[PDB]
């Protein structure tokens, strides 16, 4: 079956998926569907579909918790996160990572921070501004993730880890904190959470040596979960399976 | 090294027009925005507008829209500021500035005085010596305000003082430039003050001696 | 039009001391993107403004660490941990959050220095100026502190006023002292009319007014 | 619904609102209504209403207690009040705030003072004259504000704070006093009162240190308060709801 | 420095007209109101009117309406006062004054005399001596009262007394100007009294010696 | 027409003393805007008026701390805490609340001084005056206190009256003394008629009238 026909066949479902996504995510996913429609090979199409699955899913996940879909090329790195949020510590950070220069660039899907206080603004910037994903409370977002791992499956499809450093009730409202999140829709679930864990237990360690509060989440969903049990609300999972997972399902049938 | 060099008409009559230019060396200005900032003694620093050379968009302060017009040539790596309908309120120093998302590097700045007095050439008179001894150059009776004094063509800078111009009752400006040197050097070393008054295209290298 | 307000307007500090400069804005300078676009510039006398601290608290490349930027919202403080002599100038703060960008009115950083009496030099007009028909006589007061200084022009013991102009330098970056050129103006006939020309300097550091003079 | 049509429809209510406003306020809200009528977007219209609401409210609040509406731009700051009212202490005031220059510029909506005694006037002035909002007695204005906080809600919707400095009965008729008032028509009532208290408790102290008797009031009304229980009389609250709050309500339905 | 400089005809025949000017230096008068104030010896200080140069509004004392006309040229930074239909009641000093919401700066003043004919130039007959010595300049027989006496062109002021003019029975004024100097400088120093009677454009520099 | 009434008209004070000047007005000087527009000016001899105190009690820039302005309503007091010699002059109050502005009639600040008899000088008419046919003889009374003085003109022992004019200076700002020039007038024919001219000065500080004379 010809991909232009298959993409004509699910175009309606797709258009529903783009409408439930953050605006940047929707633009980015439109391209991926035009690229899939127009692919020369099942190998080229499949590679884009794999991206649209992941790209769509972060968009839904970001949408479900108040976060903003940060496209891949502009996702902040560790060094950008360190330098922007903690300039004073930036010089010390550069040192700890001298033997591990690979840690300098690690990029969480989501890099969150608690809004701190102690239109016709500037709108164009010649260089990218390293983006600030601001959340009202890391802790309250942390709570809702621990609860869902113990009922009030989820305990198996994630990890929550916090670096042990202490922050006061003024210190949480005085100082910057970091919640780093990895989300997936991969087949092998305990891979996301264990692969990242190897790097991430060590990184949380290093951020605590440098005096930064940093919080972590890894989680994943797979097709075989009950619809009422995804990390994103059940109505959303109705759309992702009907759009993107359907597009895989036909793309394994013709190849 | 990053450097922004502004040059433009040093004097123009009221009602006229002026183009100032900004030559960027050390970076391509496609990769930034370029700003113009006006600076006056009382009026203070005043932003004007910025240009994006990548795709040519401009944003000005509304008080300046219609007064200012920033244009750019990326091939010759220069931005321009045209100020039209000149008045005395436009007599000011003007800078172009590099925008990296915040303004970071500024140019030397070009001076503009808007009047009809026409240009005038500075007269350069030696001030002579007579342990430590003082010499100088009185630079007298010129009209456009900006003047440049250097000594031994920049080889002598230490001990040197250039006083801010005085606006005489004749309405011409006048300034002083003095340098203190060891007296035992005097008459062993030559002391030339090199003055430049661009608006009258006057250049004088007067030797000053005992 | 965010208003940028700087206090104090003038800041006399002694070398090695700490200086505090405050910038307050009409509205919050926080961008919706979560950044703050308030910056500190220092324009030395007769130089262009140079960038110190960008976005509240980031040192610009090559900027010493005794310069530190603090603040949030609308209240910002720039601090110089050890005032140095080269640090003379007017400090401007600026917001680049909102169009139009706006700059403070400026804080004039001065240096407190041990008093220094003035050296004084007196200059007779050149023959070239005489042949041109004017005659300018110059009094130089060199490298002194503090700025207050009293020039008296006296031709043949005759104190004058209104035929003299004077100009003073900005504090010197090396020693934080001033100089002052006071110029008396006469006609070539009226200069040849007299023979004795003196300059009487009165300054805090000279306990007696000091006089420098020449004869035609 | 077209904003010009909504403004044609409520033009009568607005004109009634303007006739009960102090002349400077009335003019100022006329523009804000012409601006709302001619607006391009519901985003632009909405922001004018936000100003037209509060501008109307202060005009009403100023009218209800005998005070004069001070247009936003000519409202005195603290530095002007001290300098105008207390010149000798002005050099002393400048000192205390050298570490907090931010105090210098605070502009209470109303800055009042007791008329003191120990046609064909000048009407035109080249420079603005810092306006003197003169009331017959700060104490009697203060009394009525505490009473309405305890029955004879209001105790929840305001604060009255006075600096502890002593003034004799001759010193009250000899010397200047300062009544500083903040008024709002915001939805978050406890916001007006607590935001100001942080800054303002410190200021009364400092005016005390300097030998200045200064008295303070902050208060707010919200849409849901009973019309007989606003800080402004019930016939006033009638017009403001029929004009300006009616005007938001149409601007939330179309946005 | 703020300075208000009044110049105008010192004498005019009655019934005539006079324009007095007020040159502002150190500020722009668009930025203030400018006033005229009349001063007589017995009658006292009398305010006349104010002018707003920004939008050209004038507010006078009603007693002066029809007598006064305050006009302004902001391009030259000047206000004018026209007094028409002159009488002796208009013989007085006139000041312009700056308004900063209160009258703060005043000019030196221009003298106006509304009389019938004169323009008489003064005659200077030195008064010479015979440890401290008294010399002078008798300045005789001129008519419009303003005269200016100086000594050694403004360089000798200490010890100087220039007396108020007297109105002689012939009706011309005559005034005295004496300075006391040490006898030892006398004849070792030159003593020139410089008189100026602007209404006759008489300028005299008489040397006084023993 | 608010009437400004200043008392006393003349105020004799001694250097160092305190001076009190009271100004009272026809109607209240309080403006409806909450301000009071009454100010103090001092016009020194032969100079333009200068602002001392504006709006009842604020010092104009450059005014010493010994000048203080008080009052309210319609009674206002200007006080000079430590009188100095330069503080001579006529002090005017002014209301700028109502049009037309009005100024008081003035308080003449005079200085009480240690009494000083007059130096007296007598001048014969110059040759340029004799050639013109008239002859003026000048008697100068120099730098004396108090003002009261009786010049007597005697030509060859002949007291005169009605052919003499005399003029008096204002108090001098440095020493708070007076000078007085008295001029006797005659014809060149009538001057040559006599040979002896004397001036008889009578003053408090002279316990005997003093005479200075010359012969033609």
């Amino acid at each position: 079956e010809p991909i232009a026909i298959i993409c004509d066949g699910i175009e309606g479902n797709m258009k529903q998926l783009f409408s439930v996504l953050p605006p940047d995510c929707a633009r980015e996913c439109e391209v991926l569907f035009d690229d899939i429609r127009n692919s020369p090979t099942h190998s080229t199409a499949w590679k884009h579909a794999l991206r649209l699955k992941g790209t769509a899913y972060e968009g839904l996940f970001a949408n479900c918790y108040g976060w903003q879909y940060i496209p891949e090329d502009i996702k902040p790195s560790l060094t950008m996160l360190i330098q922007t949020l903690f300039p004073d510590k930036f010089e010390d950070f550069l040192d700890r990572t001298q033997l591990h220069p690979e840690f300098r660039d690690l990029t969480p899907d989501f890099s969150l921070t608690q809004k701190v206080h102690f239109v016709t603004e500037r709108k164009m910037f010649p260089l990218p501004e390293t983006p600030l994903n601001e959340v009202h409370s890391i802790e309250r977002i942390m709570e809702n993730f621990t609860r869902l791992m113990h009922g009030g499956d989820y305990g198996e499809r994630g990890i929550v880890e916090g670096n042990h450093m202490r922050f006061s009730e003024e210190d949480q409202l005085e100082t910057r904190q970091l919640l780093l999140v990895e989300v997936g829709f991969q087949t092998d679930i305990d891979g996301k959470i264990r692969t990242d864990h190897k790097k991430w237990k060590d990184i949380l360690k290093l951020l605590e040596l440098l005096g930064i509060k940093c919080s972590f989440v890894a989680c994943a969903d797979c097709s075989s979960t009950p619809p009422d049990r995804w990390w994103i609300t059940e109505d959303r999972v109705r759309i992702l399976k009907n759009s993107v997972s359907f597009l895989f399902n036909k793309l394994s049938r013709n190849s | 090294e990053v450097m922004l060099v502004e040059s433009g008409a040093e004097l123009v009559r009221p009602g006229a027009l002026v183009d100032l230019s900004c030559k960027a060396s050390g970076f391509n200005i496609k990769d930034y925005y370029i700003h113009w900032v006006k600076q006056r003694p009382e009026q203070g620093l005043e932003w004007i507008g910025w240009i994006d050379p990548k795709n040519v968009n401009t944003i000005y302060d509304p008080k300046f829209q219609g007064k200012a017009t920033i244009t750019a040539d990326t091939s010759s790596n220069t931005a321009y500021l045209r100020l039209s309908s000149l008045t005395s309120e436009d007599t000011a120093v003007y800078y172009c500035v590099r925008d990296v998302n915040y303004l970071d590097y500024w140019g030397q700045g070009t001076t503009l005085t808007v009047s009809s007095a026409s240009t005038k050439g500075p007269s350069v008179f030696p001030l002579a010596p007579s342990g430590t001894a003082a010499l100088g150059c009185l630079v007298k009776d010129y009209f456009p305000e900006p003047v440049t004094v250097s000594w031994n063509s920049g080889a002598l800078t230490s001990g040197v003082h250039t006083f801010p111009a005085v606006l005489q009752s004749s309405g011409l400006y006048s300034l002083s430039s003095v340098v203190t040197v060891p007296s035992s050097s005097l008459g062993t070393q030559t002391y030339i003050c090199n003055v430049n008054h661009k608006p009258s295209n006057t250049k004088v290298d007067k030797k000053v001696e005992p | 039009d965010i208003k940028m307000t700087q206090s104090p307007l003038s800041l006399p500090v002694s070398l090695g001391d700490q200086a505090s400069i405050s910038c307050r804005s009409s509205q919050s300078l926080v961008h919706s993107n979560g950044h703050t676009y308030l910056h500190w510039y220092l324009q030395k006398p007769g130089q262009s403004p140079k960038l110190l601290i960008y976005k509240v608290s980031n040192r610009f490349s090559g900027v010493p660490d005794r310069f530190s930027g603090s603040g949030s919202g609308t209240d910002f403080t720039l601090k110089i941990s050890r005032v140095e002599a080269e640090d003379l100038g007017i400090y401007f703060c600026s917001q680049s959050t909102h169009v139009p960008f706006t700059f403070g009115s400026g804080t004039k950083l001065e240096i407190k220095r041990t008093v220094a009496a003035p050296s004084v030099f007196i200059f007779p007009p050149s023959d070239e100026q005489l042949k041109s028909g004017t005659a300018s006589v110059v009094c130089l007061l060199n490298n002194f502190y503090p700025r207050e200084a009293k020039v008296q022009w006296k031709v043949d013991n005759a104190l004058q006023s209104g035929n003299s102009q004077e100009s003073v330098t900005e504090q010197d970056s090396k020693d934080s002292t001033y100089s002052l050129s006071s110029t008396l103006t006469l006609s070539k006939a009226d200069y040849e009319k007299h023979k004795v020309y003196a300059c009487e300097v009165t300054h805090q550091g000279l306990s007696s007014p000091v006089t420098k003079s020449f004869n035609r």
